[PDB]
């Protein structure tokens, strides 16, 4: 009951759908990737900055 | 049982979003399902429908669609009266039902061979004993009727068609005067068994 | 027409792999970033408190 332009049209649908979960994925794990950056960062720095005063 | 019907080429595999289901169109409605399954549900891959077997009642195809829309596909499906099998492509159960029929088939055989010569010779020797036994009962009540020494002129026949009446009246006539009335259904005037073959 | 739609799905799909392990390649080197600049702070405090225990010395 489809035409060559709806079937195409249903593809690229198809291929939206995977484009926008690969750009929400990308977008997440970019955005983890910056809160775990600042969270190793305190974790390293007080974990450090802590012996460095008791050895003081 | 789709073990001989499906093949690694009936199913769209390694997709992330994809997955191929098989429903079942009757022959009737074949073209319904060629013209509608494109159509039952929001996100399936128009023309991606074929048919991977066919019997007299109705065409077995596989459809590639999205994942989440399958709840969608086979609802709607069944809507239309088509009916999706609970199936997923899957390679080692198919072959351990193929080896374990085959096995079973060759066991069935293997077993066969030894079966007739196992059965063939406790038949002969449960037959000879079974004679054995009615010869031992013919010496007991011989023995038992007639006293010792163990004396007595034993016989089989073979009867003929309908002289049972005339036999029974001979052996009567011949053997009464023994016994009178010491031996209807069993009892005779001499030592006498069936043999029921 | 099958094949052409699985060729343009699973196209898609290396596409959002390819996304996803540059994500996780960026997230990587983020976080050893984060640690290097962690440790240059802890070596920051580590100069000073060093310094003005010297000095007291």
């Amino acid at each position: 009951a489809l035409s060559d332009a709806d079937v195409q049209k249903q593809i690229k649908h198809m291929m939206a759908f995977i484009e926008q979960e690969a750009n929400e994925k990308a977008e997440e794990i970019d955005a983890k990737a910056e809160e775990e950056f600042n969270i190793e960062k305190g974790r390293l720095v007080q974990t450090q900055r802590l012996k460095i005063m008791e050895y003081y | 049982s789709l073990a001989e019907i499906v093949k690694k080429d009936d199913f769209v595999l390694d997709s992330e979003y994809l997955v191929t289901l098989l429903v079942v169109v009757p022959k009737l409605n074949h073209n319904d399902w060629i013209k509608q399954y494109e159509t039952l549900a929001e996100m399936v891959v128009p023309r991606s429908s074929n048919v991977l077997s066919e019997d007299q009642d109705s065409y077995l195809c596989n459809v590639t669609l999205f994942k989440k829309a399958v709840d969608d596909f086979r609802h709607k499906a069944r809507e239309n009266k088509f009916i999706v099998r609970d199936f997923q492509y899957n390679e080692e159960e198919m072959r351990a039902d193929k080896e374990e029929m085959n096995r079973l088939s060759t066991d069935k055989k293997k077993q066969f061979g030894p079966l007739v010569r196992w059965l063939k010779v406790n038949f002969s020797e449960a037959f000879i004993a079974w004679i054995h036994i009615k010869a031992l009962r013919v010496f007991v009540e011989s023995v038992l009727r007639y006293g010792l020494p163990v004396n007595f002129q034993a016989m089989l026949l073979q009867p003929n068609k309908k002289s049972v009446k005339k036999l029974r009246e001979v052996l009567h006539e011949l053997y009464k005067h023994l016994d009178s009335s010491a031996a209807q259904q069993e009892y005779y005037p001499y030592v006498y068994y069936k043999i029921d073959c | 027409s099958q094949s052409q739609g699985i060729q343009q799905l699973l196209q898609a799909e290396k596409r959002a792999a390819e996304k996803v392990a540059d994500a996780r390649k960026r997230k990587a080197r983020r976080l050893k970033q984060a640690k290097e600049e962690a440790q240059m702070e802890v070596e920051q405090y580590r100069r000073e408190r060093e310094q003005e225990f010297q000095s007291k010395q």
